[PDB]
């Protein structure tokens, strides 16, 4: 069929009507970002020539190609270590959580590390590591950071953002009670502290239900971690193609140097030898070029992950749809074999309800404007309510300011402003 | 080594160029690495094969050099876009992005030229002399819950204050720095104190 | 410009070209002058030769020898000249001529 | 079946039908012994490369060599997940990484060369409480430097001169 | 390390100078035990001939 | 050693046995004239482009 982009919703636009939300649906979206690829290296002499002395006596009349290739792979591996350092090694004074997890009713047990010694990871980290899964002169260098220390970086960042907030990302970790940091993050996203403090119990069950749904979604579907699996499969397939290119004639008699050196006189066996040499050189050069391109892609992704960790985890981003869809509150980092998973906690209004508005209110010919909110009407009475949550707050002079007379402004609606 | 990054780029160029010129002294299976000698000893029909041997290797080396130059240009272009963004945001304004304009609360950045790059002097605000205080989410007075308008509810063990969140400036709790929402039966950490009204004594 | 742009409208800008061969004035040859034509008949047409089982090496050096007279001679058949060519032997200068 | 490797005893077994065995990607993995019918696995002997760790000729000339993914038995030796390290002495102390070796192990010059597990930082348990806040009473005003490349040398080669001249 | 880097002085770090590869030691051949040895001998030592 | 260039008067000092000194990429850089023994620098002619 012909695809439909979605429902053709038509908002009930009017020059005096607004829709002010009356509730919220605090949510935890998930984002997976690759931060590193497999640190590999290739012995170009051993690859192209095996152990034959004749081929090793060649491949030097071809110049410093092997040095170029191994230098490029070494640079890529060092770049992978640098990426892992930039994404994770962003916090000084590796932190710890208090023995008593009284975080205002919130529950981070699934993201907090567990003493039962799966490495030192958490429940969510264990699920992530469960989901996504030498020879011929090519080896795989171990990452500089082992998974235990990456999980320790993750735990330190999580402890810093749980107890201190964004303060540990600037100086020393100023401790502040949870559900008070979140009130200030509401202040950051516009809504006042009243919403959280009067909805504190509700905004812990919403967050815990979101965490549970994340747990279930990660457990259920095998394609949840598709990006990291794609990275691993791409690296493995490139390696496998590089290996399988060895069993290729490349216009020579055989893909094995021993057979050529056996059944031909060396002066004319040289032709087959360097035909294989050129073929394997081209295969290795293609492998290196594609590894460099993919490493550039992974570096872009790792810089994105580092930027998100700096702005989402260590602060509260005002950038739209950067740290998850909705008004971003705070994020949680989790480690995965070759990537980072951000648990973007966001605020989503939901449960709308429309009223009728006015750009300003006319009292005594003075055209009062709302100090920090919107003017709304219940159909009979007018109120000043904050722009992201319905809260009447009957109009006074304290929350309105005067800017002239009721002549220039268009949508002036006559009313009274109370005087404290 | 402070400018090592810049130095790296320079090296990554110079070395590459040297490698390229060093590829001019490679036989590539030909009788020599000098075209003039080959043309001066062999006949052109037979010198053609050796010239082909040289040309194939040199052309492959040149294509490899151009490919790695393109990749380096891509990474340097990414770095230049990053530098332009940092000049637009760190320098031409104040950035609220955390750890974008250096570590700490960024105040302002100063650009400086460098042979093949830029150096940003990020002046950022780092607060460091900490003091702990006993803290309240809200203050109860006449059952109003009195949430703080702009600061935090700290306390010297005994009395309470409404300070700003990044510099200890206590100030008394008054109705002008405090706003009311509901009663004291919904807030978990409500603490009972007295909020001062200026207007009544002002009479 | 318009030939390398494959167009007749060129607009503003700068456009490049190929090799700038500054033609060198004349041609200089600086071969050393020993002022002694090399007696090369010492080897080819001379007294009786040795045997293959005990082959002997002769040396001609510090002299100016010409291979063109050798090639032009029709008696000297069966040439292969591995690695070089008879026509290009003349301009080449050598030091170790093992006969 | 021709090749080189270490022929170890294997727990996994072929069928009575099957005599040879391959690994994934079509590489020989185990072979049943024709003399006495049991299956011996194959693991080719180590061929990992060798690297050199040095503090720099400015400081000293002492050398520490890492044989990657090779047991120290197969030529003070310290066994590491990265490989066998010779010339560097393991220490229980933890320091910030100086010369990265791998798998958490880094080396430094301290007379000789010492290898250790990198310290990620100073473990700092924040004094968190549900009624305790930390307010700064001062500031620092810190000027840091951020170096960023913006361009490279505008090289330009001509293929004709480079290839022919 | 100086030779591979082609610089007389070297700096703090780690450098992959060369590659190590274990040498094979002796050689072994295994074939199905004993033989299907023929009754050839009875031909050479037959009684009724 | 054929080729084109400018033959400037050289300032480098040669071993009385050294004939021609090269540089990186083994390009003939300095040469002794076989007669009137002296040192000359071969420098590539103007090959800029337009
Ligand atoms: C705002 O939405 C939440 C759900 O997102 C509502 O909470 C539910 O309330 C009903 C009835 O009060 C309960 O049966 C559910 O168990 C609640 N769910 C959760 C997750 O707590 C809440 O009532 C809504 N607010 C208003 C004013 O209607
Ligand atoms: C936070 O959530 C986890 C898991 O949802 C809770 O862990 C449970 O603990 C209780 C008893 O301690 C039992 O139900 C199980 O042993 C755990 N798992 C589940 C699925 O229930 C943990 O108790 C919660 N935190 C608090 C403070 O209650
Ligand atoms: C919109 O809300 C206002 C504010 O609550 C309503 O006015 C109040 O209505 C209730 C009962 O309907 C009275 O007890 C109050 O005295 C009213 N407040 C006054 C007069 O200041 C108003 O009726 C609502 N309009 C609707 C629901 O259409
Ligand atoms: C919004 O648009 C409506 C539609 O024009 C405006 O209502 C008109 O108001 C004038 C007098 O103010 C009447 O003469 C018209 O008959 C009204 N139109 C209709 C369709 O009834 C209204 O004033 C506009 N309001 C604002 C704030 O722009
Ligand atoms: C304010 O209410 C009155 C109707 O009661 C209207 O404004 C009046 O306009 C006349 C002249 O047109 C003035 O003499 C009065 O002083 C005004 N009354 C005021 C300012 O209270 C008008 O309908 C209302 N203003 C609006 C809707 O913007
Ligand atoms: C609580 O903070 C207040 C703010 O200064 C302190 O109260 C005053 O302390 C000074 C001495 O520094 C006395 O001279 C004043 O009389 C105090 N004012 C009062 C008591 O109203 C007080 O010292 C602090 N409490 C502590 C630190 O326990
Ligand atoms: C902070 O949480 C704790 C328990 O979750 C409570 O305060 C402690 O309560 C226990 C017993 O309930 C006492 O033994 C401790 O002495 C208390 N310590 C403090 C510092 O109060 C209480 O529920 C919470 N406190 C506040 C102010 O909300
Ligand atoms: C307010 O201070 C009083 C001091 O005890 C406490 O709340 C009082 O509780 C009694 C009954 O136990 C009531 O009769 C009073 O009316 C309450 N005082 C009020 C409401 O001001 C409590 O310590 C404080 N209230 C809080 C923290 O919510
Ligand atoms: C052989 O010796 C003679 C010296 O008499 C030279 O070659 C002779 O050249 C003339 C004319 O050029 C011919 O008529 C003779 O037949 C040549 N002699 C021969 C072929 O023996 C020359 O010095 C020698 N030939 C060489 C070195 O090739
Ligand atoms: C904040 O820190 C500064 C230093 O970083 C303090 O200023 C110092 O004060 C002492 C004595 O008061 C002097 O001996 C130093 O020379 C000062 N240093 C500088 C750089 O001026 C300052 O006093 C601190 N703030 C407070 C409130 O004490
Ligand atoms: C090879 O020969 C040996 C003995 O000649 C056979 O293995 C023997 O099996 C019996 C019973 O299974 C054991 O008691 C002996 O100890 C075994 N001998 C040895 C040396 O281990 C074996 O079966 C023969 N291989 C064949 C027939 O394929
Ligand atoms: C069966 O034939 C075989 C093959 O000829 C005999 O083996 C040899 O026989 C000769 C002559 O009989 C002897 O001299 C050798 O000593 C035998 N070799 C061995 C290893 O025994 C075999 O003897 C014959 N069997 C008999 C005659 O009973
Ligand atoms: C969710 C909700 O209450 N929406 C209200 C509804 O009364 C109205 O019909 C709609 C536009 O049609 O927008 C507003
Ligand atoms: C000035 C002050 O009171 N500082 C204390 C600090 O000494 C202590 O270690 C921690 C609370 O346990 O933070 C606070
Ligand atoms: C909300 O919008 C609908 C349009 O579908 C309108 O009928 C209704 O009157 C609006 N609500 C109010 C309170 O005006
Ligand atoms: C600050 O921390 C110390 C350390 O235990 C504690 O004794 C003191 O009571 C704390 N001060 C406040 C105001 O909480
Ligand atoms: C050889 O050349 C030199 C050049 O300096 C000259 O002096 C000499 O006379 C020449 N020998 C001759 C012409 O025999
Ligand atoms: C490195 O060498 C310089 C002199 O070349 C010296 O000043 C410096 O102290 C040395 N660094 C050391 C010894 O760490
Ligand atoms: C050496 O290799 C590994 C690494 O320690 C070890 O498990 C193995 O047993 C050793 N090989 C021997 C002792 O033959
Ligand atoms: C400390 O080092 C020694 C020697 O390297 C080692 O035997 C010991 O297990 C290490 N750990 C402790 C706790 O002593």
């Amino acid at each position: 069929y012909t695809m439909s982009l979605g429902a053709e919703n038509s908002v009930a636009y009017s020059n005096n009507s607004i829709a002010i939300p009356t509730n919220f649906t605090i949510s935890v979206t998930t984002e997976i970002l690759p931060v590193s690829m497999t640190k590999t290296s290739v012995d170009c002499t051993m690859y192209i020539c095996g152990d034959s002395t004749e081929c090793s006596n060649l491949l030097l009349q071809y110049g410093s190609f092997c040095t170029q290739l191994n230098r490029a792979l070494t640079g890529i591996a060092v770049e992978q270590d640098k990426n892992t350092q930039e994404v994770f090694a962003q916090v000084k004074q590796i932190y710890k959580t208090p023995p008593i997890k009284d975080f205002g009713g919130f529950n981070f047990s699934q993201i907090l590390p567990d003493p039962s010694k799966p490495s030192k990871r958490s429940f969510i980290e264990d699920l992530l590591f469960n989901k996504v899964t030498k020879f011929n002169g090519l080896t795989v260098l171990p990452p500089l950071l082992t998974d235990e220390m990456i999980a320790q970086y993750t735990s330190a960042l999580l402890a810093g953002t749980i107890t201190s907030g964004w303060t540990f990302g600037a100086g020393a970790a100023l401790q502040i009670p949870f559900a008070m940091q979140m009130a200030y993050r509401f202040n950051g996203i516009g809504v006042t502290q009243n919403v959280l403090y009067e909805n504190q119990k509700l905004i812990a069950n919403q967050f815990n239900s979101a965490i549970g749904k994340i747990q279930d979604s990660l457990s259920s579907t095998a394609s949840a971690l598709g990006k990291l699996q794609d990275v691993v499969n791409q690296n493995a397939q490139a390696l496998n193609t590089l290996v399988k290119q060895l069993s290729s004639n490349f216009g020579a008699i055989s893909s094995v140097l021993n057979d050529i050196l056996s059944r031909l006189d060396p002066p004319e066996a040289e032709v087959q030898i360097d035909r294989l040499i050129t073929g394997r050189l081209q295969s290795l050069q293609t492998y290196v070029t594609q590894q460099l391109i993919r490493a550039a892609e992974i570096r872009a992704s790792a810089n994105l992950a580092a930027t998100k960790m700096s702005e989402c985890v260590l602060g509260q981003s005002k950038r739209v749809d950067f740290c998850g869809k909705g008004y971003h509150l705070m994020s949680f980092p989790q480690s995965a074999p070759h990537g980072v998973v951000f648990l973007h906690v966001t605020y989503v209004p939901a449960q709308e309800k429309n009223f009728t508005t006015a750009p300003a209110i006319c009292h005594d010919g003075k055209a009062h404007f709302p100090r920090e909110g919107v003017f709304v009407s219940n159909g009979t009475h007018w109120f000043v309510t904050q722009r992201n949550f319905y809260e009447p707050q009957i109009i006074t002079t304290d929350n309105t300011f005067v800017s002239g007379n009721c002549d220039v402004v268009i949508g002036i609606v006559n009313n009274t402003v109370y005087d404290p | 080594s402070a400018l090592g990054k810049l130095q790296d780029v320079v090296n990554q160029n110079a070395q590459a160029l040297n490698t390229l010129v060093k590829q001019l002294s490679s036989n590539f299976g030909a009788i020599s690495s000098v075209l003039n000698d080959i043309l001066s000893r062999l006949d052109p029909p037979e010198a053609e094969v050796q010239i082909d041997r040289l040309i194939t290797g040199r052309l492959q080396s040149l294509q490899t050099y151009v490919t790695q130059q393109l990749i380096r240009a891509a990474e340097i272009r990414a770095s230049a876009n990053l530098a332009a963004t940092k000049m637009s945001e760190c320098v031409l304004g104040q950035s609220k992005r955390v750890d974008f304009c250096g570590k700490g609360y960024h105040l302002m950045s100063f650009p400086q030229s460098a042979p093949h790059g830029v150096v940003f002097l990020h002046v950022t605000y780092v607060p460091a002399q900490e003091k702990n205080f006993t803290t309240a989410p809200a203050i109860c007075h006449d059952g109003k819950a009195h949430f703080p308008r702009e600061g935090v509810f700290v306390s010297n063990g005994t009395h309470w204050f409404v300070t700003q969140r990044n510099f200890y400036e206590p100030q008394i709790i008054t109705t002008d720095n405090t706003f009311v929402s509901g009663n004291c039966d919904v807030v978990i950490g409500i603490v009972n104190n007295t909020v001062y009204d200026p207007l009544q004594p002002e009479l | 410009t318009k030939c390398t742009l494959k167009s007749f409208t060129v607009e503003k800008g700068i456009y490049q070209t190929s090799n700038f061969r500054v033609q060198p004035t004349e041609s200089i040859v600086r071969f050393p002058n020993i002022t002694n034509l090399c007696p090369f008949g010492e080897v080819f047409n001379a007294t009786r030769f040795a045997s293959v089982y005990a082959w002997n090496r002769k040396r001609i050096s510090n002299c100016v020898a010409d291979y063109s007279v050798l090639y032009n001679s029709a008696s000297f058949s069966t040439f292969k000249c591995y690695g070089v060519s008879p026509t290009k032997l003349n301009d080449l200068c050598f030091t170790n001529v093992y006969a | 079946l021709t090749g080189t490797g270490v022929l170890t005893e294997s727990n996994k077994k072929f069928l009575p039908f099957q005599q040879f065995g391959r690994d994934i990607a079509d590489t020989t993995d185990a072979v049943r012994d024709p003399q006495t019918l049991e299956i011996l696995d194959i693991t080719p002997c180590s061929f990992g490369g060798v690297s050199v760790i040095t503090p720099g000729t400015n400081t000293s000339n002492q050398v520490a060599v890492l044989y990657q993914d090779v047991n120290c038995t197969e030529v003070n030796v310290f066994q590491t997940r990265a490989g066998c390290l010779i010339g560097a002495e393991h220490v229980n102390n933890s320091y910030e990484c100086d010369i990265p070796i791998g798998a958490g192990i880094c080396a430094s010059y301290q007379q000789s060369i010492i290898a250790y597990t990198m310290s990620l930082g100073a473990e700092n348990s924040v004094a968190y409480s549900n009624n305790s806040i930390a307010i700064p009473t001062n500031f620092t005003i810190s000027v840091t430097t951020e170096i960023l490349p913006v361009s490279m040398t505008k090289t330009s080669v001509d293929c004709t001169m480079y290839i022919c001249g």
